[PDB]
RNA sequence: AGGGGAUCGAAGACGAUCAGAUACCGUCGUAGUCUUAACCAUAAACUAUGCCGAUUAGGGAUCGGACGGCGUUUAUUUUUGACCCGUUCGGCACCUUACGAUAAAUCAAAAUGUUUGGGCUCCUGGGGGAGUAUGGUCGCAAGGCUGAAACUUAAAGAAAUUG
């Protein structure tokens, strides 16, 4: 469930970056 | 003799007190790999150490203590107390460390551990009751020497000097032997023929 | 943040430019434990993290949560690594891996497939490894195709240099953790198969730690 | 050595094991290097000259590198009459 | 009634750093302590006192293992140096005749040696 | 799984053997798999000894001896505290237990 | 392992994967055709 | 039984080099074993070998010098076309660059590369790199 | 089907316990337990580990045969027998180790397998329905061997870790 902190992270990247809305 | 000249011949009086140490006296138990350092095994009784052979493997010991470029590199170990004292003369005649008693394991692996070393060569006892030293050698790349028994083990033991190992006078003479060669080959003796002013059983173990 | 202290002999040599390159470390088999020596010769290495699952622990009040991660980087041009580990906090345990990974860089051996024309492509040879029930197998392929493999293994050969390469799988491969730690091993191996052409005899050098004086 | 116009294209160029033939591989922890002084004439350890043997870890934990160093060093001239085969 | 820790580890650097300061008498060591250490209880200034002066009543026959003090040492490395006169391994001195006693089969290691000329007595060892 | 590597048995080169009768509960289990307990004692307690002695009349005199071998099935064994549960470990040490000489 | 490896053994090999192949349920359930028979359709698609 | 003398041979050489070992020794020696060995040796990957002859079978002495990954035996000799040659180098070979598969011929047991260059098959009975 | 029938004891009859006790506990007790002549052919019939052959590591015990040796013991005494030391062939087992194998427990085989081929026979393919229905065959009977389908379900199961 972490999911908290993906908004303001920018310390590494995602497989599939989330975009939005 | 393609590296060796005839100089380095045991002679008379060298020879005359190892047998006097009772240094080729072996234990019943014999190990398959010390198989070449046995002469004949006695009629009912122990096996007896070769000691021609003992000599040419000593001056190859020291051979290579010699080449460490600066002397503070070389550690020698001991837990038993027949070794204690010869260990320390040791250190302070040549340049060395010693570790006598305790090991406290971690010393070669954990870097915050207040004794912390990084030695780039082990001289040993006895390879059966140091075990933790040899075992903790083979983690960061650095060769052991040690003294062997006819019963021993060999794992991650490149030279082995064949000798009693457990006499009360055998452990300290070839301790005391190891460090006049090392002072020969330096400028410390200056000749092969002068003999050393210091006694043979300086390097022994009082009782109290 | 500033001026690292060497706390090692191996450091403080590498902070005075007494070694040449990474390679010097490679062939004398030195272990290294500062990762401030990795990213002094090897800069530009990519990070990327692959996943965080949480595990439990049954406590008599309840059950105790901990965050683990998996971290493998590389530089594209025959250098890669990975570490594992896991704390109570989920960015805590992202800032230690990415150090474990620094640790555990490797150099991999690429060659041809057929005739060479320079700049090698493929594997030289064929190359599995296993780790607890999970085999990965790799074979050498012709110019032109790119990598056939799952994207959990693909990246792990793209941050390696390989070009070319098919692949073979067996047992549980679910088991995403246990998969890329048998990737590794294999590419590890590469250096350990002796070719026809590495027959010629080396001259054995000194190490530079046995020549060199540190400073005090 | 790999070769694509007659340059080297290999990385590096590995050691190999002294007893066995064995490439011994990076990481492998285990492995040690032996270097043996040259002495001169008169006895004394000439500088900066010396014998270098390299052993793998496999090897080592066999036991049986007490046996490879008499072999290697007997053929090189080091030793006399220590080493034989039966 | 255990005495805890800091009240051990005090006492152990307070014997060493200042040995001769300080003697048998309880009350005595009471006010050597406070005038060389800072400690912000009576209560815990006597604990450590009482603690201290035990430690040399039983100091004063025979040492004991964990105490080392200026002293102590100096006197160590005095003793180490003891060497008689005539060595053990000499045994031209010893024994009633200048010859030892060897068995049989090391005589003939010595002959493949060629040192011969040693003086030996050669036993034959057999129990069976 | 295996508990134990000789099945707790002690039987390996044949294919039968004839069984006992427990000292406690009467049951039957084969010969080799009983725990089997040899006992000397003395006719009479040690209290005892000097109220017969005395009253002998072959001036010295020593009370005989009692020869026993109980031997139990293994239900029985651990509820009369003959032999107890072991760790893991400590299973696989079969050395007999060093018994007291000096008694404090 | 255990098969039969020699040269000649063709007939074997042949014989025994036909009987071993009944032992899958996908396999059988076509070569009895339960559905042409037992199915509410007769095999069709719709009805 | 004793169905494939062959096999013996080169499992045991097998197992002696993955163990670091230098010598061998082969019990049953025939002209098939020798015939094998003498392709190796003009590749490198053994030394000189010397057969011994008592009066039932003689025996082999191998002397070994690394270089050899491992060598195997195929079972049942199939028979193979000249057409079909490159299915086998593709299933039983590490790399297209070195490596060895043997044949028997009737014009004597050889290499998968000299056949080719004299454009002659037959079957197929062991390989080694 | 005959002979035999001491002891234990399926069935059965009583005494206690218990809310109940057709059981566990106690006193009796038939078939059976033994043997001769014929049937039956199943067991956790277990090392849950098929048979032949090759290679791979150290150790000390033990049973049977042979060979070598210093002594003790002893006899109408020697040679033989008993004890002691060493080598070797064939067995029931064990301890340490891992270069190896496995999911693990653990294994000198369960190793020489993704770098996969020494020869041969039998058996298994998610869990239930089910070793059931039916046909055939053997048996005096009890039963043995061979052996389905309709229908139903998203989990059963193995080794280990913390509570
Ligand atoms: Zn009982």
């Amino acid at each position: 469930e972490g999911e908290a902190e993906l908004k303001d992270e920018q310390a590494a990247e995602e497989i599939a970056q989330t975009e939005k809305k | 003799p393609a590296n060796l000249p005839s100089i380095f011949n045991p002679t008379s009086a060298d020879i005359e007190q190892l047998l006097a140490a009772q240094c080729h006296i072996g234990s019943k138990n014999l190990n398959v790999h010390m198989q070449p350092y046995v002469w004949k095994t006695r009629a009912d009784g122990v096996n007896i150490i070769n000691l021609g052979k003992t000599w040419e493997k000593l001056v190859l010991a020291a051979r290579i203590i010699v080449a460490i470029d600066n002397p503070s590199d070389v550690c020698v170990i001991s837990s038993r107390p027949f070794g204690q004292r010869a260990v320390l003369k040791f250190a302070a005649h040549t340049g060395a460390q010693a570790i006598a008693g305790r090991f406290t394991p971690g010393s070669f692996t954990n870097y915050i551990t207040r004794s912390f070393k990084e030695p780039r060569l082990i001289v040993v006892t006895d390879p059966r009751t140091d075990a933790q030293a040899i075992k903790e050698a083979s983690y960061v790349n650095i060769p052991v020497i040690a003294l062997c028994d006819t019963d021993s083990p060999l794992e991650y033991v490149d030279v082995a000097i064949p000798t009693n190992n457990k006499g009360r006078h055998s452990v300290g003479l070839i301790w005391w032997m190891l460090a006049r060669e090392v002072l020969r080959l330096r400028g410390t003796i200056y000749n092969r023929e002068t003999p050393w002013d210091v006694m043979p059983d300086l390097y022994f173990y009082r009782d109290p | 943040e500033k001026e690292w202290q060497p706390v090692t002999k191996l450091g403080r040599l590498v902070k005075a430019g007494k070694i040449k390159s990474m390679e010097e470390i490679y062939l004398h088999s030195l272990p290294i434990k500062e990762y401030q020596i990795v990213d002094y010769f090897l800069p530009k290495l990519k990070d990327e993290v692959m996943k965080i699952k949480p595990v439990q622990k049954q406590t008599r009040a309840g059950q105790r949560t901990r965050f683990k991660a998996i971290v493998l980087i590389g530089d594209s041009d025959g250098h890669v690594g990975l570490g594992i580990k896991t704390s109570k906090e989920v960015a805590t345990a992202i800032r230690a891996a990415i150090i474990i990974a620094k640790l555990s860089v490797i150099p991999v051996r690429r060659g041809y497939w057929g005739a060479n024309l320079g700049r090698p492509h493929s594997l030289p040879v064929k190359q599995s490894g296993k780790c607890g029930s999970v085999t990965v197998r790799l074979i050498p392929a012709p110019r032109g195709t790119s990598l056939v493999a799952s994207p959990a293994v693909k990246r792990l050969l793209q941050l390696a240099g390989i070009e070319d390469a098919y692949t073979s799988s067996s047992g549980s491969t679910k088991t995403l953790e246990n998969t890329l730690k048998a990737t590794f091993a294999a590419v590890a191996n590469t250096y350990g198969f002796l070719t026809p052409n590495l027959w010629k005899e080396t001259k054995l050098i000194r190490s530079p730690l046995e020549e060199y004086a540190d400073t005090l | 050595m790999e070769n694509d116009r007659g340059e080297i294209v290999d990385l590096y160029v590995p050691r190999k094991c002294s007893a066995t033939g064995r490439i011994i591989k990076a990481k492998d922890h285990g492995s040690c290097q032996i270097t043996i002084a040259k002495v001169d004439e008169n006895g004394r350890a000439i500088q900066g000259e010396n014998i270098i043997y390299a052993f793998s870890g496999f090897v080592r934990a066999m036991g049986e590198s007490d046996d490879a160093l008499n072999r290697l060093a007997q053929r090189d001239g080091l030793l006399k009459n220590v080493w034989s085969a039966q | 009634r255990v005495r805890t820790k800091t009240v051990k580890k005090s006492a152990k650097v307070i014997i060493e750093k200042y040995y001769p300061r300080l003697t048998l008498d309880f009350e005595t060591n009471k006010r050597v302590c406070d005038e060389i250490a800072v400690i912000s209880s009576k209560r815990l200034r006597n604990k450590i006192a009482g603690y201290t002066t035990h430690l040399m009543k039983r100091i004063q026959r025979g040492p004991v293992r964990g105490i080392s003090f200026k002293l102590q040492e100096e006197e160590r490395e005095r003793k180490d140096q003891y060497v008689p006169e005539v060595s053990a391994l000499d045994f031209h001195q010893n024994s009633e005749t200048g010859m030892l006693d060897i068995d049989q089969e090391t005589k003939d290691l010595l002959k493949h040696l060629g040192f011969d000329s040693i003086p030996v007595n050669v036993i034959p060892v057999t129990q069976s | 799984v295996k508990k134990r590597k000789n099945n707790g048995r002690n039987k390996k080169g044949r294919g039968h053997v004839k069984p006992i009768r427990c000292s406690n509960c009467a049951r039957c289990t084969p010969k080799d798999k009983a725990i089997k307990r040899f006992t000397i004692r003395n006719m009479v307690e040690s209290a005892a000894i000097r109220d017969i002695s005395d009253a002998s009349v072959f001036a010295e005199y020593t009370v005989p001896k009692m020869y026993l071998k109980l031997q139990y099935c293994v239900s029985c064994a651990i509820h009369g505290k003959i032999v107890r549960v072991r760790s893991r470990e400590g299973r696989r040490n079969r050395a007999p237990p060093p018994r007291v000489r000096y008694n404090k | 392992g255990g098969k039969p490896r020699g040269l000649n053994a063709a007939r074997k090999l042949r014989n025994n994967r036909r009987e071993q192949r009944w032992a899958d349920l996908q396999y059988k359930k076509r070569a009895l055709g339960t559905a042409y028979k037992s199915s509410p359709f007769g095999g069709s698609s719709h009805a | 039984v004793r169905t494939s003398v062959l096999h013996d041979a080169l499992n045991s050489i097998n197992n002696a080099e993955k163990m670091g070992k230098r010598q061998v020794m082969i019990r049953p020696s025939s002209k098939v074993i020798v015939k094998f060995l003498q392709v190796m040796q003009r590749h490198g990957y053994i030394g000189e070998f010397e057969e011994v002859d008592n009066h039932r079978s003689g025996k082999i002495v191998v002397q070994l010098n690394g270089r050899l990954n491992k060598c195997g035996v195929i079972s049942p000799r199939y028979n193979v076309r000249l057409a079909e040659l490159e299915k086998w180098v593709t299933k039983l070979l590490p790399a297209r660059q070195f490596g060895y598969v043997i044949l028997t011929t009737s014009a004597g047991i050889m290499d998968h590369e000299e056949a080719r260059r004299k454009h002659v098959a037959g079957k197929i009975i062991g390989f080694f790199y």
